[PDB]
């Protein structure tokens, strides 16, 4: 089960509060797996975080 | 501690006037395990899952 | 006779050795280590503020740098006497500090058209071909206007990441804290370190008249194009008013005597070229005198160059309200120290020519000389596999371990493995599969299979030499 | 016929060795170690004040010293660590005068004062400040009962400006406050000595404390300390009677041994010093005579120490006992070591031990010959490291430090994190070449020499014995 974390500060924080107070990471909850990306244009390299 | 963690460092990092190269929004794909477990005896563990 | 040739060459060399050792004792004083140690502890090892705990050598952000500049920096530079500033009530801060910035220009790199929408601007890595040269921000003073290298009397530095230039945007701080703080606050207000900055230098110097010994200080933080901050430092205790005491005159006389000895060695080595045998370079005892002579001549030339251009001190002393530019002398001092150290090492090595006074030493010398060819033959096969392991480690782990970050680091890490210093606690997580395999296989094949061949060769050669010289005596 | 003589010397030596071992086990109790550790924890580890985090080991300025002498020192000196002070503490200062330099003419107008490094030829003798008694008037070394110290920077005299504190905190604090109100620690002060004595009747063990804080010419503070416990009762149990009997027996043994040595040297008028077993005995008897002389000197002067539990007001100069008490330990340790070494003379009659000793004997000329070749390169490398890293690494700060750091590198106790950053070239070159030329080349010659000598000795011994 995956969420999108929003696109701006206000919506991101709103979503975080909404899922926190509605029992998202409260149950068994084996793992969370936060992972996004990155790009570096100065050198031309990527990074998988 | 994950909620404060995303509150103070992750959210300022993902969005803002700095660290512009991002190349895609993040994710929070979590796993369930369907087998809610009672808390284990606190302290030194057998180290086996 | 033959006793008047091997003994004259000994007495003419012992005097050279004692003169060189006198100079060596003269250079390295015991009042130098504590000077540098206290300065370093004052500037690098103090927290930027009473709340944070990040000192200079643990900077992690560009915002921490602004906490250091108006913070533990000004707290150390300016001291109230118990007007001029004495850093420890002993070390005089002479002149005014200088802070200089190196920056690049937007659009030096190209973002691909596929994702050109989200990326607005990019800044390339530092290179003199892509260095900004235009005014920025409020174009009022000299901190917002490019100035050439010739107009700063600067030079390259060879930092950790790149080799920075000597030109940039500089600003001279003040003689009192109440003005330097205002200047730095004005610099911080109108953003002066934006995303385009690539390096930032801070320079100043001190005197400490109690023992006549200057000390130049340089602090460098460089922001790579991939983010982060890399701090660096340098403290060099110069000495520019040398002729003050009697011991200085004695050392000058010793240098003159050393120059005469080098001239004598030059003539007495060129006498054995054309007057006598030529191309006699398969000896290793005449290929070492040329090295000593060349290094000594280079050291004499370097000393003459670095003591014949001292006009910076007189220029500063004429007007003592400007920045003293001592950054060039501190480079030639380092080069002179390196050359003198190597020359001393080789002069000490040359002593082996004159220890053959009995059989028990001639046997060891012959044993060392007869196994040199075999050891050289095996060292090639050893070092080929050594370099193969080094490059394998560099390509596999060289991105996430730090210890294998560069080829030299791989070589030194493998040497420390041979010493048994480093352990594989961090290699394993870098690669689960090739972590332990590399360590165990390297230890197995370079600790008691290919490392014991040197022992075998040396033991066998020594036994053979002793047997041969014993059998030679068994016919008398 | 010689077997009985061998047994005679063996039994005499065994009696001597057991007497020596029991006497040295009698002089090493476990109270001194714990007492020194607790005293150090009380006086050093405790912070200067509850609002600061700097103890005595982390002095960094003069104001910190002034805070310490009113904080932890008074706290641990008159405690609520159950020891009791005897006499009165003394605080002393050594300073130089306002000129040593021929300050350069170039910038003579900007700097007005010099205070060079400490030297007896550059020491201040005039009175300074509010001239009042002892704290502000020079007192010569002879009149001050003092002597040299050999601190960390230099060696300090015994003279200086001294003041004796009091027996109660309430006015010792007042004295220190008076010394602080006036500027008693100018820029010219080069070192400061604090010392006192304690008894701790709970466990019968005196202690002599010295605390030295010295200010180099370049600013800063280098603290140092010295705790030495003493025991000057020597009568608590009849076990001390056993120790006295053992000492008398040891004196008789040494008298007998010097008699035997003089007989054996009158038999051999010369050439008697080329056996290594006729020479070791001379070292044994010489060191034993020195030890007995030091012990009698140190036990003769005890009456001064006992008459200070009477709550009087004078400084007990116990610096002399705490020095001979250390020299006695140093001499006794070497005596015990050499006596234990001398046992090889007797167990060398077993055939295998005889073979091993012969192997050592017939390769000692090659090992010493190769040691010179080893140490020439060792000293060249050490001096190169001293010249390159001598101001930045603290392991190469002085020459003998370079020697010991290289010896530690041989075992594999290097860090290399600060050698490389000290010098990015000639830093790694030195390390790599040193490791190569020691581990791969030079340290194998010792093995080759020992192996070859052992093999040829065994072959010769077997061949010679086979003729029977
Ligand atoms: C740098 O130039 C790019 C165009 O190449 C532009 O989009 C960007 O805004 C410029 N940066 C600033 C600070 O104006
Ligand atoms: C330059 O600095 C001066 C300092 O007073 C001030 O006027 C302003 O910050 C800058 N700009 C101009 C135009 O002076
Ligand atoms: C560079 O050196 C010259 C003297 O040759 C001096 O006049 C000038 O001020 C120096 N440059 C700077 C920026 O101070
Ligand atoms: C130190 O001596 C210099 C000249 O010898 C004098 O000008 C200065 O006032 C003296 N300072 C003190 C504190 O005595
Ligand atoms: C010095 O001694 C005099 C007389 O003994 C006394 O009046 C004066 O207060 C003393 N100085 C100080 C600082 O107490
Ligand atoms: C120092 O001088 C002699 C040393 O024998 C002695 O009479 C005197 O009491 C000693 N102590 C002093 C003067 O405090």
């Amino acid at each position: 089960y995956v969420q999108e974390l929003g696109l701006s500060l206000e919506e991101s924080r709103d979503r975080l509060r909404f899922l926190q107070l509605h029992n998202w990471l409260d149950n068994r909850s084996r793992a969370v797996f936060l992972e996004l990306t990155r790009y570096s244009p100065a050198v031309g390299l990527h990074a998988a975080v | 501690e994950l909620w404060p963690w995303m509150a103070h460092v992750l959210l300022p990092y993902v969005h803002g006037n700095q660290s512009s190269p991002e190349l895609g929004p993040p994710r929070l794909r979590q796993v369930r395990l369907q087998e809610a477990l009672y808390p284990d005896p606190p302290g030194p563990r057998v180290h086996t899952c | 006779k033959y006793l008047k040739s091997v003994l004259r060459e000994l007495v003419t060399y012992l005097l050279f050795l004692i003169v060189l050792c006198i100079l060596t004792y003269g250079m390295m004083s015991s009042n130098v280590y504590y000077y540098t140690r206290m300065m370093s502890q004052l500037f690098l090892d103090t927290p930027v503020s009473k709340t944070e705990k990040t000192n200079f050598k643990t900077l992690s952000s560009m915002e921490d740098f602004w906490k250091f500049t108006e913070g533990s920096l000004l707290d150390g530079l300016y001291w109230k006497m118990q007007n001029r500033s004495f850093i420890f009530y002993e070390n005089l801060l002479l002149g005014v500090p200088r802070i200089r910035q190196l920056r690049v220009r937007n659009g030096s790199c190209s973002i691909p058209q596929d994702l050109r929408d989200e990326i607005k601007e990019c800044y390339d890595v530092y290179s003199v071909s892509s260095e900004d040269r235009a005014p920025f921000g409020p174009r009022n003073g000299t901190a917002w206007i490019y100035t050439s290298e010739k107009d700063l009397n600067g030079s390259s530095h060879w930092g950790i990441i790149a080799t920075y230039s000597g030109a940039g945007y500089y600003l001279d701080l003040s003689r009192t804290r109440e003005e330097t703080a205002a200047q730095v606050a004005s610099l911080k207000k109108n953003v002066w370190l934006d995303r385009g900055t690539r390096a930032t230098f801070i320079d100043f110097s001190v005197y400490n008249a109690n023992i006549n010994l200057f000390c130049v200080v340089r602090l460098l933080v460089e922001f790579p194009a991939t983010g982060g901050v890399i701090p660096s430092w340098q403290f060099q205790p110069l000495k520019l008013i040398r002729y003050v005491t009697t011991f200085d005159f004695f050392l000058a006389a010793c240098e003159i005597i050393f120059c005469f000895f080098i001239f004598y060695y030059v003539v007495e080595e060129i006498l054995e070229i054309r007057i006598h045998k030529l191309h006699y370079f398969r000896s290793f005892w005449n290929c070492l005198d040329v090295v000593i002579v060349v290094l000594s001549v280079v050291a004499i030339g370097i000393n003459i160059y670095r003591t014949s251009n001292v006009e910076v001190l007189l220029q500063f002393l004429e007007d003592q309200n400007t920045f003293p530019n001592f950054e060039h002398l501190a480079y030639w001092q380092i080069q002179f120290n390196n050359i003198a150290a190597v020359t001393v090492f080789f002069v000490w090595i040359k002593l082996f020519k004159f220890i053959n006074f009995n059989r028990t030493m001639s046997q060891l010398s012959t044993t060392m000389s007869r196994c040199a060819k075999d050891l050289f033959g095996f060292a090639i096969m050893f070092f080929i596999i050594f370099l193969a392991y080094a490059q394998l480690a560099y390509l596999v782990f060289g991105t996430q371990v730090d210890d294998f970050s560069t080829f030299q680091e791989c070589i030194f890490t493998q040497f420390r493995i041979i010493l048994g210093d480093i352990n594989f606690a961090e290699i394993e997580e870098a690669n689960r599969v090739l972590g332990p395999i590399y360590f165990t296989t390297f230890v197995f094949f370079m600790f008691f299979i290919l490392l014991n061949m040197f022992l075998a060769i040396i033991n066998d050669t020594y036994s053979e030499v002793k047997s041969d010289l014993a059998q030679q005596k068994a016919e008398m």
